[PDB]
């Protein structure tokens, strides 16, 4: 049991918001979920905890000497739907090493048995710019077995998704992690469905769901809540419920086959006009 | 002298520090009082070093590669990262071994990946795999490969575990990834812990489903003895002279086969509690092997420990232990009768890493020498708890002492002899105080057992009573 | 057992019968080692040419490197300044290792501090570490200057030394006018000599870059001497003596000879001598700057030419006859002082020793390694003596240095059988001395193991080691020797010829077998 | 002349696209500019070179030995309108250490004299997730003088801008680097301009030329060019001209006074509702 998934994608493509709304919909379906935020910004758990995470692994480790003098209950907290939430800390921008922060946080969670429960889903929300091995820590062996990439129809996000696929390939071969599929967070440029499904087909994966872009998400996040908790009768809430159900029953698990820059630009020139 | 004056000395020494550093360092200096039940109220340890204070401590790489993994003879230990760490650690520690270096033994060799900038920027996993292949091609008689991580490996998240697994499966070799990057922990102690965990996870369980080793009831394994100057050997000859079968030695003159055969033994004799208590507890709680701390420093401790170990076996082992004691009695008695008059009443201050600051006090007292100050680089609370029962009344105790602190303590106390490492030796030699290297035995030894005791007494007298110490002041000066 | 009259240390304690029996029993019962025949076969294979081909095809594995990392050289450079504390930003294990290395080489105290960056400092940056470390070091050891280098961790995470030190100054941890020169010294770039160059460039630009307006070249009528990474105290002493005999005003920047040669008179001096800050401030006023070891002072050369506007001469290291002559003539042409009669007589005495010893020196084949400038000087001097430097190895050498040494070898008939290797370690050299055996090898203490290996192939294959270079751990007080100048050439010549003569005496000591050539007069 | 600017902001907020369009506008005004991409994705010079910059400093250095063996002409290449383009290289995602690569590339540019005369602008396009000191290399002393933070009305974007300001503070106090202003990329949010203006006032800075969201940008960038090359007479091209003009005539250079999480939430309630 206990599927472990890692959320990757382009920076600012909506990985944190989408994963938090997905986890809220999952807890709505009676699923015990855990969220690990592998981002130096402790922003992966603002909606679920209804506040900024004030107890990160790195902060509590520095405030108590070393990480070997830390305990699970100091950093692990529960929010909406009983979702247990822990956040990897990290430096303020432009200093330190956030990759090492993520490495230390994941090693602490593993050593302390942060997962040994009646858990059905563990989601690692990673940042956009995977620039070192530490931010690939969630997809190592005995870690997240599925990867979901969040993308959109502007070609920079598509090139990003191709680059994360290139990076993913080495851990897919070295281990058992697999690309479950692509989540499309809408930007509504010209032809988002066609472009994203074509990119997914080229990579050998599916487009598990399409999430529209509406302002109820922003309005809900202003109140520090997920759409599911804010407006359960909203269309976006049902979209997140559909995405959750499609995640639960998903079975496609493929090693990605990234395309070259020339093939990617050919795909854009072919599926990206009118 | 006097509990009050040494406290005043501590305060005067601490006066020069900034308030933060003074507040921190006050908790690491104490005056021994056996009326204390828990060292937590007395002295705290195993904490971060104060920056810029010139500490003596090493790193986790030193505690793992330099201390635990390095002494293993038939394994090749690769300093993964830039060139510095392995080069400075190459053959600096005298963990003695028997073998053919470069063919089937590699202890004094320095294997490294020699990271360049492109290895940092693009990762070193492929380079690590190619290095493992080259090690196989050029050193086909090695019986194991360990990958000791340096600081950049820990920083950049190189997946050395994946490389170790894949290459070990491909080559039927034990490849042990050790996440001993130097910035982890505060000292070599976390290096000990990480190395012990690596041994437990990758080596100790290889012969779990194996019963082809004949086991006798008198099987003991020496744990935490690194064969400095042959120490372990000098210890081993005693145990096997009282009937015991020494299946394993950890890890000085150690082979990976002995470590794999350790779970088959019946007793685990731990010399250095600090470095290898982790694996001793693991084996006690998994295989049911009891472990006992012993001490082979000086005749009193050696005899006491031999009788304590014998009491854990049959009457035959106890008779053999008694005959060993009676046989070696005249030799150490002659050593005492020769060297104690030369050393009686001489005061010694010690500063070593994590076991010897308290373990060698009995040997010094066997020669009439009093230990007035002692301290540790990286010991824990339990080590100081054990230290209290061994130190005398109103004796100075220090933890992670700075160069300034230790220099001032020596200036005020004025001991006859100082035992510490290479980074204090010439400082205190220039102050006119005889110095003995208590890590490397000043390139002498062994100091364990009765032969070791003879050598130890000879060295103490040789340095303490050398004429050079009477020539420090030019005759044309007051 | 021990006899109280004659106490045996480990050698020869463990040659006793009981200890030998114990070792044999332990090996038989629990070590499960390869058969002695298998070990002999593998050793013989490692001494072969096919093994050398496999060895030289290495791309990822380094075995027994002949080099160290940058912060070691940075610490050595910083030690050569007055009341200056070396301060390494990063992990403390590095500082412990640097201190132990230099302690074992010099047999002297080596002062250096760390800011003790732990995992939390790695993740969050060592700015707090820098502030507290600077304050603590200044308050504890009262240096007149703290010279900051880096370990690999601080370089990987991009710890901005400039920003950290500036913030420490603005927040009142250290006085704003307290000199804190800094240099980024990544251990994964270059080697220890690169660290020396980087530290010196940082110290130079700290004291000179912002105050160049009131500087005029030659106004002090002195000569700047940059020694580079130097671990022979006699080299500093000989450069000073030769310049002062010449009547030349000089300023040797980074002079560590006093702090590494303090007397034992009941006092410990943490600081002693060293280049004063006023010397570095006035350095742009010099007539010129001469780089003693230019091949690892490239950054310093660029800075001195581009900022101080000194036309740095193209001088090789002043090692051996020709290059000492060139150094003296260049110093003369710069300062205007003539070469005095004492120096001419010293040169003539060097030539006399050369003529006295040429018969034993001529034709001798050598394997040598070390830093590029020292190695090149040794090669040049060996060519001057009629020796053949067959195996010239420099782990931290580059292509341009290799080309320069190849051109030097081509200019002499004794460089015909010589090959220059760069990026090769001492395992490569072990193979080289097995497959193309030289008469001797010249290098640091690590070469002793190679000698051991050669002796295992037989006494006739043994290549004796001549200990010149860094580090030298198994001999005492060799750091006091000299290798530069006529005096250094004389010491090297004496060492070489007497090593040859002692080897020949050993090979002819067998009575009735080889003692017919055991001559009293050589 | 010789104005050195560093473009930062939330991931995927449009730093590279806006930077390239602004650079095209500045180059059409006869100003000599050079773009340094400090992202391991060498995608910040594509719309100027009309192709992916295959040659990067890190890749060339690794291929050609070390970075010292390199030459500027092999990495510094001209493009549309005399815009010199260089890119720091980097590993594939999830491996290595890209921050060290950025440090080394920028050191190489400094040592090789890429900052010659007759160069009015040097723009450092940095990635959105500044995870280490390495990616703060552009704002080191004597490297970049002005910082432009691209933001939007989203809560996450404003939080990222505030976090980046918090990271900037140490370099701003250490050296002479300041915050020029907040470029706004429209995300079509309720009271987007109001939110950006309020956040800029709280930081002590201004909002420089709120940029509208238009698909002419998507089209131009899918045709491998900036909008200026594609449709000079388009509305967004004139907007980029206005942005360039407002960048040239800017004098508000301040050390940001970043606001805490509580003040950020108050800002969101005050200007992010209705
Ligand atoms: N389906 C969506 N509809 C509208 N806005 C969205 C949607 N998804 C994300 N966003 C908005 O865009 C911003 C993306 O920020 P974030 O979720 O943190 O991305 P990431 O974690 O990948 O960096 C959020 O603030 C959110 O307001
Ligand atoms: N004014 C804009 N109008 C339309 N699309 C834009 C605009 N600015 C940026 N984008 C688009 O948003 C996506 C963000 O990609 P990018 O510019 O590379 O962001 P970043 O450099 O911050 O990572 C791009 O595909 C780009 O086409
Ligand atoms: S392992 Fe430890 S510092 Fe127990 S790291 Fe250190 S060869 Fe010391 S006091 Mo060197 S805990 Fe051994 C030691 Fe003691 S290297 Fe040796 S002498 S008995
Ligand atoms: S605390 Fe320990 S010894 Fe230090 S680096 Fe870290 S593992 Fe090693 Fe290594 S090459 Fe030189 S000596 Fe360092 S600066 Fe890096
Ligand atoms: S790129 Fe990653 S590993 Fe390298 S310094 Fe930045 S956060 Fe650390
Ligand atoms: F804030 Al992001 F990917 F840009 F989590
Ligand atoms: F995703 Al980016 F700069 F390329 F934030
Ligand atoms: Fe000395
Ligand atoms: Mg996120
Ligand atoms: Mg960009």
């Amino acid at each position: 049991a206990m599927r472990q998934c890692a959320i990757y994608g382009k920076g600012g493509i909506g990985k944190s918001t989408t994963t938090q709304n997905l986890v809220a919909a999952l807890a709505e379906m009676g699923k015990k979920v855990m969220i690990v935020g592998c981002d130096p910004k402790a922003d992966s758990t603002r909606l679920i905890l209804h506040s900024k995470a004030q107890n990160t692994i790195m902060e509590m480790a520095a405030e108590a000497g070393t990480v070997e003098d830390l305990e699970l209950e100091d950093v692990l907290k529960a929010g909406y739907g009983g979702v247990k939430c822990v956040e990897s800390g990290g430096p303020e921008p432009g200093v330190g090493c956030a990759g090492r922060g993520v490495i230390t946080a994941i090693n602490f969670l593993e050593e302390e048995g942060a997962y040994e429960d009646d858990l059905d889903f563990v989601f690692y929300d990673v940042l956009g710019d995977v620039v070192c091995g530490g931010f690939a820590m969630p997809i190592r062996e005995n870690k997240a077995q599925e990867i979901y990439i969040v993308c959109s129809g502007e070609m920079m996000a598509m090139y990003a998704a191709n680059n994360i696929s290139k990076g993913i390939v080495k851990y897919a071969n070295s281990g058992s992690v697999r690309l479950g599929g692509l989540i499309c967070n809408s930007r509504n440029t010209d032809r988002e469905d066609e472009l994203i499904i074509a990119l997914a087909n080229k990579l050998g994966t599916q487009m598990i769901h399409f999430v529209p872009r509406d302002n109820v998400v922003q309005r809900a996040e202003i109140r520090r809540m997920t759409v599911i908790e804010y407006d359960p009768k909203a269309k976006q809430a049902d979209e997140y419920r559909a995405l959750a159900r499609k995640v639960v029953d998903n079975k496609l698990l493929v090693i990605p086959n990234p395309i070259t820059m020339d093939e990617l630009e050919e795909l854009l020139m072919e599926f990206g006009i009118m | 002298m006097s509990r009050e004056e040494v406290e005043s000395l501590i305060q005067e020494v601490l006066e020069v520090y900034p308030e933060k550093a003074r507040k921190d360092r006050n908790k690491h200096l104490a005056v021994n009082d056996p009326a204390v039940t828990q060292s937590k109220k007395c002295i705290i340890s195993n904490k971060k070093s104060q920056p810029g204070l010139m500490t003596i401590r090493g790193c986790a790489y030193a505690g793992s590669k330099g201390v635990v993994w390095g002494p293993i003879k038939d394994m090749i230990h690769i300093s993964h990262g830039p060139v510095g760490c392995g080069q400075y650690s190459r053959a600096g520690r005298r963990n003695y071994y028997i073998g053919t270096t470069g063919v089937n033994a590699f202890v004094t060799m320095n294997f490294t990946s020699d990271f360049q900038e492109k290895d940092i920027v693009f990762g070193g996993d492929k380079k690590l795999a190619k290095l493992i292949d080259e090690v196989e091609t050029l050193f086909p008689l090695n019986k194991g490969i360990s990958v000791q991580s340096e600081c950049p490996i820990g920083l950049i998240g190189d997946d050395i575990e994946s490389v170790s697994k894949v290459k070990g499966a491909e080559l039927s070799k034990t490849i042990v990834p050790v996440r001993c990057e130097g910035f982890r922990g505060v000292s070599q102690s976390l290096g000990h812990h990480i190395a012990n965990d690596a041994v437990r996870d990758w080596v100790l369980g290889k012969r779990d489903e194996d019963t082809t080793f004949a086991s006798t009831p008198y099987d003991v394994a020496i744990i935490g003895d690194y064969n400095i100057g042959g120490d372990a050997w000098s210890s081993r000859i005693l145990l096997e002279e009282m009937g015991l079968r020494c299946v394993a030695q950890w890890s000085g003159d150690g082979s990976i086969s002995e470590i794999e055969l350790t779970p088959k033994v019946k007793l685990n004799l731990v010399h250095c509690y600090r470095s290898m208590n982790y694996i001793s507890r693991h084996m006690e709680e998994k295989y049911g092997i009891p472990w006992m701390e012993y001490n082979f420093f000086g005749p009193t401790k050696t005899i006491e420990s031999l009788r304590a170990i014998a009491a854990k076996f049959d009457e035959s082992i106890q008779k053999k232990c008694e005959e060993v004691i009676a046989k070696y009695k005249p030799e150490w008695e002659a050593v005492v009768a020769k060297y104690r008059p030369r050393l009686e009443g001489k005061r010694v201050m010690l500063y070593i890493g994590g076991l010897r600051p308290r373990h060698v006090i009995g040997a010094y007292e066997d020669l009439g020498m009093e230990v007035v100050g002692t301290g540790y680089e990286f010991a824990h609370n339990d080590d100081y708890d054990r230290t209290m029962k061994e130190m005398g009344d109103s004796t100075l105790l220090y933890d992670d002492v700075t160069g300034y602190e230790f220099e001032e303590f020596v200036k005020r106390i004025k001991p006859d002899l100082i035992g510490s490492g290479i980074k204090e030796k010439f400082i205190f030699q220039k102050m006119g105080i005889p110095f003995r290297e208590m890590h490397s035995w000043d390139y002498s030894g062994p100091y364990h057992g009765f032969d070791g005791f003879a050598i130890f007494a000879r060295d103490m007298d040789m340095t303490l009573n050398n004429p050079c110490w009477k020539k420090l002041q030019a005759p044309w000066e007051a | 057992s021990q006899q109280v009259d004659k106490i045996k240390a480990s050698y020869p304690l463990f040659l006793d019968q009981d200890y030998k029996d114990m070792l044999a029993k332990k090996r038989d019962g629990f070590e499960e080692k390869y058969p002695q025949d298998k070990i002999d076969e593998v050793f013989q294979w490692t001494t072969t040419k096919e093994y050398q081909e496999l060895n030289f095809q290495r791309e990822a594995l380094t075995v027994n490197p002949a080099k160290a990392c940058q912060p070691l050289g940075a610490v050595l450079c910083a030690l050569g300044f007055e009341k200056t504390m070396p301060y390494v930003h990063g992990s403390q294990g590095c500082v412990a290792y640097f201190r132990s290395y230099f302690n074992r080489h010099f047999r002297e105290p080596v002062s250096c501090v760390s800011d003790s960056m732990t995992e939390d400092a790695a993740v969050f940056g060592g700015q707090q570490n820098m502030k507290d470390g600077l304050q603590n070091c200044k308050a504890t050891y009262k240096p007149d200057m703290i010279a900051v280098s880096t370990t690999c961790m601080a370089e990987v995470i991009g710890d901005d030394l400039n920003a950290f030190i500036n913030n420490s100054k603005k927040e009142g941890f250290i006085p704003d006018e307290f000199p804190v020169p800094f240099a980024h010294t990544p251990s994964f770039v270059g080697s220890h000599v690169t660290g020396w160059d980087n530290m010196f460039e940082g110290i130079a630009r700290y004291f000179t870059l912002k105050s160049m307006d009131d500087k005029v070249v030659g106004s002090n009528k002195k000569i700047n001497i940059v020694p580079g990474f130097e671990t022979y105290l006699g080299n500093f002493r000989v450069i000073k003596r030769m310049l002062s005999e010449m009547g030349v005003g000089y300023s040797l920047l980074s002079d560590p000879e006093e702090v590494l040669d303090t007397p034992a008179d009941g006092q410990f001096r943490m600081y002693a001598g060293g280049t004063t800050q006023e010397e570095m401030k006035d350095a742009p006023n010099a007539l010129n700057t001469v780089l003693l070891q230019p091949w690892h002072l490239e950054k310093t050369k660029k800075f001195v030419e581009g900022t101080w506007k000194h036309e740095v001469p193209k001088l090789n290291i002043p090692m051996g006859l020709d290059w000492t002559d060139e150094f003296l003539m260049k110093v003369s042409e710069i300062s205007g002082q003539p070469i005095p009669a004492s120096l001419t007589k010293e040169r003539g005495r060097l030539v006399d020793m050369m003529t006295d010893s040429h018969t034993w020196l001529h034709g001798k084949r050598f394997a040598l390694w070390g830093d590029p400038d020292f190695v090149m000087g040794l090669v040049k001097f060996l060519l001057e003596l009629g020796c053949e430097p067959v195996h010239i190895l420099c782990h931290n050498g580059n292509k341009r240095w290799k080309k320069a040494v190849d051109a030097i070898l081509a200019a002499s008939p004794y460089g015909k059988n010589a090959t220059v290797y760069i990026g090769k370690d001492l395992w490569h050299l072990r193979s080289l001395v097995f497959t193309d055996k030289p008469d001797f090898m010249i290098g640091n203490s690590y070469g002793k193991f190679i000698q051991r290996d050669t002796l295992h192939k037989g006494k006739e294959f043994e290549v004796p080691l001549i200990r010149i270079g860094f580090p030298i751990f198994d001999r005492h007080h060799l750091h006091r020797s000299t290798t530069l100048g006529y005096e250094g050439a004389m010491q090297i010549l004496t060492t070489l010829v007497n090593s040859i003569l002692e080897r020949l005496d050993e090979e002819t000591r067998g009575m009735q077998a080889t003692d017919y050539n055991h001559d009293l007069v050589r």
